[PDB]
């Protein structure tokens, strides 16, 4: 005959943002040098 | 399949389990969709749903996860993103 009223509640939760990324690239530039440290005719005496 | 973890919000035991699970997945499955599916299902069974897995060589993501249930790591050249949300 005794009806008791009760109130229930569950705990809340917490989320968080995040990200993923594959490997990254970057540019590059090269110029080949053309040095010619060469004389005309060295008179050798080997 | 050498593992390198880049980011995690996860217990150490689950981190190791994730790497071992993904490592087996790559040994067993050739196609990324099937690798991802295997990994996802193993976590739903052990760690409750709802898990999601992304497996690949070229992607970015922006996702929302439940605290303590996120990891992002590589196995060699393949990235695996594993998290719970929902």
């Amino acid at each position: 005959i005794r009806w008791e009223t009760k109130s229930c509640q569950t705990a809340s939760i917490a989320t968080a943002s995040a990200s993923a990324q594959a490997r990254n690239h970057v540019d590059a530039q090269v110029q080949t040098e053309a040095p010619v440290p060469v004389s005309v005719q060295p008179p050798s005496q080997y | 399949r050498k593992a390198v973890i880049k980011n995690a919000d996860m217990s150490e035991e689950m981190q190791q389990d994730s790497v071992e699970c993904a490592t087996q997945a790559l040994e067993k499955y050739n196609i990324e969709k099937d690798i991802a599916a295997h990994i996802k299902k193993e976590f739903d069974k052990k760690y409750n749903p709802t898990w999601h897995c992304i497996v690949g060589r070229n992607f970015g993501s922006y996702v929302t996860h439940e605290t303590k249930h996120f990891i992002y790591f590589y196995l060699g050249q393949v990235a695996i993103l594993l998290f719970k949300s929902g």
